[PDB]
């Protein structure tokens, strides 16, 4: 696999694994971890949505 | 005019499902207790269970008793089961096992399944719903008796119900994946179809159940929603987009719960003059809510500071979800409460 | 990084400082402190306090009747106010418009090229207000060094600062179209068609002249308000978020209405010590979250603070940070007269 | 001008008179009237949308 999937499939996954333990974690009760990992959520999203285009560009006919 | 409570879903015998919530700091939990107790008290005839999914996990503070995964009665009634249960971590030990039980072909299917399911909003939370729902079955055949109505305590964060719009979307892709696998010849359907077949039958089952579900939230009679708040901008404002939403889902949204209400004119002594500031502020939005929702139940419920905690005290409280709370003559059972704390 | 707003109120280079908080913060008393603050710390400097929020409370906030023309702050030779409403302002110039078929279709035009895209409104209004300042200023003789601006508590007053990309791709949409008229029509429909484009171009143009300036973080700053209670930090969390993604510098957050029931010679209260309670357990994590942020913790003064002589006592605090031991004396005396 | 057209102009205006209307009014100080406000232009807001949509049908080639 070329290096740009294997890190979308990475991050696709990280982002995943992410989502799950944030949605463990009270809000109300740790609002600062909760709001960080939301920032990262937000942020691997990003990151994701482009080496995806980036991905499906490559791979066009 | 419509009571200023909730006596009508207290005595209520159609209801299945009686979701609470609320978002950031409102009495949400409390909320949910208050109504299990005064529903099993009023019809010790039907069994209950109270099922909280809140990753703060206080219903055990609530009552002041371990609740788990494994629903148990709450010590003092017969008809009151409670469970907490994380949904997120449920899925996800299903998927450790899915992962488990099948590597190329797996990672192809993996990935067919993450293209068609990926993008889409609310699978993820259907799914959690799914394996919540079939917990309580093994709850309930495991104990041998299965209950009536499930009162549930909704996380504060998220969007536990949106799922209800899939069926329709996943009708779509299920034909857009028809059309693509239609395409196979006959060498590429012979080493791929039965994962072809796996996966449309996965979407399938998906799509059944949810329908499955909807046509339940979907029932006034069947399921209903009671938001709670707290009457300052902030949340009443999100008071609004939660009931707005909810209707969207065409779910059944009749009930407010309005709490932390100081009423100090109403009680010289708890209250400062920082207090009766405050109040005022609260009273302004109180008289918003009402004419804002004129035919809802909203049911005004005194701040009783310190935190309630233990059957005793949350019956105590909890009997003003089904008689409108007078700030006069109940006066003393409030401040009853607050002082032992 | 020092927890008061000490370095705003004596910059030299700022001329916009806006201030918006949603839902009940103090976001107005806020706004009058720092205005003053800055009157008081550069008084070779002429200050205006503007506000667009329809509550409309700078003359009750003041003590004195303030309205769409600037008018200077009693006591005060720096610090000017105004209340404006920039709908209303909008709404009249478009009413002008109207009155100066052909109509029609020009109207039709434009709404099927703009009345679609979010924000064009919003940009309109504060080009509106922009002028209407600069007719003030011509008026009386003067300029204002610094606009503090009292932002409305609703709605995305400045997310039209990225409208300039969308009107280009547009521009060319439009282009491409009247470009297959021919000689008949482009002589009963051109000129028309040339002032389309040329109003869009004009919008353009302010807007990315608004953004240079909105995008210097030398020369506009964004205070956020809130109160130490979920909701509103989750609401600041998204108000700074936003603000980050249109390049705007946001480096403040004023905390209000903090009980520190702790420090209290009353302590008569357990339902404010409760609330305290709650109020510290967000502050802390607030602490952890903003870490390179001028956070700025402010007391509570119950009932409301009017009048330049309470307003000013208050204000002390954006540039001193507040110690609720030696400074409780202050707050007791303003609470005990109101 | 056909009835549908009519409408749709109608609504489009109804719309933004009441959208500055709404933007005088203090969500805070109205909260009821302003909230009402909300609904009713995100009501106008879906009729619009969709007399736009059979316009748009209705006039293709
Ligand atoms: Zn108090």
């Amino acid at each position: 696999m070329n290096e740009l999937s294997k890190k979308y499939l990475a991050k696709v996954k990280e982002r995943h694994e992410l989502k799950e333990f944030n949605n463990s974690i009270s809000a109300q009760d740790n609002y600062a971890k909760w709001t960080k990992n939301n920032r990262k959520l937000d942020s691997l999203d990003k990151e994701i949505n482009n080496l995806k285009d980036e991905i499906q560009s490559e791979n066009h006919h | 005019t419509v009571e200023p409570n909730l006596h009508s879903l207290i005595t209520s015998t159609t209801h299945k499902w009686i979701f609470v919530g609320g978002k950031g700091g409102v009495g949400k939990t409390t909320s949910s207790c208050s109504i299990a107790i005064q529903m099993a008290l009023s019809q010790p005839n039907k069994q209950f269970l109270l099922i909280s999914t809140d990753p703060a996990h206080n219903l055990s503070d609530a009552f002041g008793e371990k609740f788990g995964k494994d629903a148990r009665k709450v010590t003092g009634m017969n008809n009151l089961s409670c469970m907490e249960i994380d949904p997120s971590a449920a899925l996800k030990d299903m998927n450790d096992m899915a992962v488990s039980r099948a590597d190329l072909g797996s990672l192809l299917q993996g990935g067919a399944l993450a293209d068609l399911t990926g993008s889409i909003p609310g699978i993820d939370e259907a799914l959690s719903f799914m394996e919540v729902m079939k917990h309580i079955k093994r709850q309930e055949q495991g104990e041998g008796e299965t209950f009536d109505t499930v009162i549930f305590d909704t996380a504060p964060t998220g969007h536990t119900l949106r799922f209800l719009q899939l069926p329709n979307t996943l009708s779509k892709l299920l034909e857009k994946f028809g059309e693509i696998t239609n395409k196979l010849g006959p060498m590429l359907n012979s080493f791929m179809g039965a994962g072809n077949v796996d996966i449309s039958g996965k979407l399938n089952e998906l799509k059944a159940n949810v329908e499955t579900i909807r046509q339940q939230f979907t029932d006034p009679d069947l399921t209903t929603f009671v938001c709670v708040c707290i009457s300052e901008f902030l949340s009443l404002y999100e008071t609004e987009r939660l009931i707005q939403e909810l209707i969207s889902y065409d779910m059944d949204v009749n009930s407010i719960i309005v709490n932390q209400l100081l009423f100090a004119e109403n009680d010289q002594e708890h209250n400062c003059k920082r207090c009766q500031a405050r109040w005022k502020m609260q009273k302004k939005y109180l008289d918003q809510i009402d004419e804002l929702y004129e035919d809802f139940h909203v049911v005004k419920m005194p701040l009783c500071a310190g935190e309630i905690r233990g059957l005793n005290n949350l019956t105590k409280f909890s009997q003003f979800l089904n008689k409108e709370y007078n700030p006069i003559t109940d006066g003393k059972v409030i401040y009853e409460l607050e002082d032992k704390e």
